[PDB]
């Protein structure tokens, strides 16, 4: 029968293919741990195996026919074994869209803007202009530095867009999808029992329907922004009008975290860190990590394994191999789990290791799940469930706690909304972007934009949803967009939007189980293992089952919900409508200086 | 080196061994002896590295089994030597005769 023979199929797939992964995830650790020639060449040809073993697996795996397999598990298997992804075109296709998105990848990568009048002074994005974004305050400069970014990358990048569009939707096509943006909507489609069903079209209201209720209180936050910045800028921004492009802290405006100098609520009152206390106790990145190892136990997740602390890099090396900066957790497969973080001893560490140590533990606990499985419920819960630990880390409970905060401490009404509104310029913020981002992403897919009237389309749509307008006109030459690192290089970026939704709404929950009677910002969840159960009955799961099931596990919940958001947020919104009284929230569409 | 059996027509019965290497047959069409789609050999093996958790390291198991039979039973314990005291009243045990 067809099904006992996906069954035997699938059992001979995860051995081979669990020893295949390990192989190549070892080799990709000790490339990234020590970079050099010989471990990239490795590292290729694990990868080479591996993806051709995974090619060949799924050409077989084709043949076997959906209709006739009841059980939901060996469907799921099937189903995340058939996706041939961009294997589906012919080698001629494949070869130019590799063409495309490599020469994409290098010219991302070495892009030059350099300064006139001044031919020495030749600035990259990475070592330099991300610096004069986050901290010039200088309007010729920033608008030097964004109008020449955005030229240089939108000119030499718009033909390479146009062909990488068609051949994107002609792979999508080729895999029984609408267009390219319903084959990253794909990700969230979930089948299973009735009320659980999700669909790809289901996805763009559901996140509308979100962006609404998330809307006065971005509006308020952009008129705070709006005011602060004009007291910054005295004749540049108008009061009713939308924020410049280059005005937002970022070179795209992603993040607004950089605006907190200049839109401080408090400045009298310091921030929260902690990094001088830890430097008067000799803390170092073995008791970061052990800290938040205690955290894990402390709630009731497992204890990190023997492996985890023998194998791992959690401090630069200084023997003379290179290594990546980034903190990146690995599952390498077969119970190994280990971190890669150049850690120094800083609050921000220490937050990033509860962060990839979450990561970590969710790994761990879907290891009992088969190999194909082994994978978040959908792109979102993976980033979310690392936030939600930072989350809680970060509260001066937390701190007070394990000895980083005196016992003494005061926590005013002012620190918790200077810190409320420094977590919204990073995370409220971050959502009309990434909407609106994404929306022009689907929308150029579909072709509900017209091909010549792209550039029109998309600050217009900045107009109208992120309330930010253009500096300086940009004709259909340019491609805005596409100076992005996420969109250049082939990233689905609704992610961070889910994420942030998942996120809040894993802490109300967390909370509501651990029976805080607070505040949300200041609920700490340590020390309640019904919380740390009810948390690892999603986390056990995988992708075993739909998103919507293991979302109705963690908070009751069959669909995103921003409620929880709001409820974080709500002194700093209550705050911000106290001080917009007399100012006017919202902005116009008509560029106002 | 180090073998396992994934998949065999009928469950071992208790102290039961299965030397053969004969491909499994998964499928409706023969086999024929050579692999093919649906046909896979049962001997897989356990790819031993020294950084796998715990759980998948490997594992030496030795299982006594100690079975009794109507002939006289021949293995049997340490046998204690104690110590020989002479020219006094003590209670002797020599190879089972008691006094
Ligand atoms: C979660 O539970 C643990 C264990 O109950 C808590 O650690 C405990 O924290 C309290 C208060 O900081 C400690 O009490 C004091 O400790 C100092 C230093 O030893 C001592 O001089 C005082 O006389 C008093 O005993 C307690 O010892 C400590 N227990 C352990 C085992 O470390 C932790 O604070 C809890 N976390 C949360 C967020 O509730
Ligand atoms: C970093 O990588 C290099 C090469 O990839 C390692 O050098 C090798 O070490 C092994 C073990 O002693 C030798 O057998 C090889 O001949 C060495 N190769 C070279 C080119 O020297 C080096 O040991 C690695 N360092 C760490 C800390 O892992």
């Amino acid at each position: 029968l067809t099904e006992e023979n996906a069954k035997t199929f699938l059992n001979n797939f995860n051995q081979e293919a669990e020893d295949l992964s390990y192989q190549s995830s070892l080799a990709s650790w000790n490339y990234n741990t020590n970079i050099t020639e010989e471990n990239a060449q490795k590292m290729s040809e694990a990868a080479a195996k591996w993806s051709a073993f995974y090619e060949e697996q799924s050409k077989t795996a084709q043949s076997f026919s959906l209709q006739e397999i009841q059980t939901p598990i060996i469907k799921r298997q099937l189903q995340a074994l058939q996706q041939s992804g961009s294997s589906a075109l012919s080698a001629d296709k494949n070869k130019q869209l590799n063409t495309i998105l490599n020469t994409m990848s290098t010219i991302y990568s070495t892009g030059k803007v350099c300064n006139p009048k001044n031919p020495q002074e030749c600035l990259l994005l990475e070592p330099g202009l991300d610096e004069i974004m986050a901290t010039s305050t200088d309007y010729n400069s920033r608008l030097w530095a964004w109008e020449g970014w955005r030229a240089e990358v939108g000119k030499q990048l718009r033909p390479l867009y146009e062909e990488y569009v068609v051949l994107k939707n002609e792979m999508a096509r080729a895999n029984n999808y609408n267009d390219y943006g319903d084959y990253w909507r794909g990700d969230y489609e979930a089948e299973g029992a009735d009320g659980y069903n999700y669909n790809r079209n289901q996805l763009i209201e559901d996140v509308e329907r979100t962006f609404a209720e998330i809307k006065p209180l971005y509006e308020h936050l952009h008129a705070y922004v709006r005011r602060k910045l004009m007291d910054t800028y005295p004749s540049y921004i108008s009061p009713t009008g939308c924020l410049p492009a280059h005005l937002l802290g970022d070179m795209w405006g992603r993040f607004w975290t950089n605006l907190y100098p200049l839109t401080v609520p408090f400045a009298q009152k310091p921030n929260i860190d902690v990094t001088d206390a830890m430097m008067n106790q000799g803390w170092d990145a073995e008791r970061i990590f052990q800290e938040a190892e205690k955290f894990f136990v402390s709630v009731g997740l497992p204890h990190m394994t023997q492996g985890f602390w023998a194998n791992s890099m959690l401090t630069e090396p200084a023997d003379g191999r290179k290594v990546v900066c980034h903190p990146t957790a690995w599952d390498l497969g077969h119970g190994d789990f280990r971190i890669k973080m150049c850690t120094k001893v800083t609050m921000d560490n220490f937050l990033t290791a509860h962060h990839e140590m979450g990561h970590i533990q969710y790994d761990m606990a879907y290891a009992r799940q088969p190999f194909l499985l082994r994978n978040g419920a959908n792109e979102g819960f993976h980033e979310a469930v690392g936030e939600i630990m930072s989350l809680s880390a970060a509260t001066p409970k937390h701190l007070k706690s394990i000895g980083l905060l005196p016992s003494d401490f005061q926590e005013d009404s002012e620190t918790e909304i200077n810190f409320l509104l420094k977590q919204a310029l990073t995370i409220v913020g971050t959502l009309p972007f990434t909407y609106m981002l994404e929306k022009w992403r689907w929308m150029v897919f579909r072709g509900e934009i017209p091909k010549e009237q792209w550039m029109k389309k998309w600050w217009e749509m900045k107009r109208e949803i992120v309330g930010v307008v253009e500096p300086l006109p940009h004709d259909e030459t340019y491609c805005d967009p596409a100076s992005l690192f996420h969109v250049s290089n082939d990233y689905s970026f609704i992610r961070y939007y889910t994420r942030t939704i998942y996120q809040f709404q894993f802490q109300e929950a967390l909370c509501q189980a651990a029976k805080y009677n607070g505040s949300l910002h200041k609920c700490d969840i340590s020390n309640s293992t019904e919380a740390g159960q009810k948390l690892l009955k999603m986390l056990s799961l995988g992708n075993s089952e739909p998103w919507t099931k293991a979302l109705e596990n963690v908070v009751g919940a069959r669909n995103m919900d921003v409620k929880p958001l709001l409820n974080y947020f709500q002194p700093l919104f209550d705050w911000l409508k106290e001080q917009n009284r007399n100012s006017f929230v919202g902005w116009n569409t008509e560029w106002s200086p | 080196n180090y073998l396992y059996r994934l998949f065999r027509k009928s469950k071992l019965k208790p102290f039961e061994r299965d030397i053969s290497t004969e491909i499994y047959q998964a499928g409706n069409k023969p086999c024929n002896g050579v692999a093919g789609p649906n046909c896979y050999s049962p001997l897989q093996s356990y790819g031993f590295r020294p950084t796998y958790g715990v759980g998948h390291q490997p594992y030496r198991v030795v299982v006594l089994s100690f079975e009794l039979l109507h002939a006289p039973a021949t293995v049997c314990g340490p046998k204690k030597s104690t110590n020989l005291v002479k020219n006094k009243c003590v209670n002797f045990n020599f190879n089972g005769l008691t006094g």
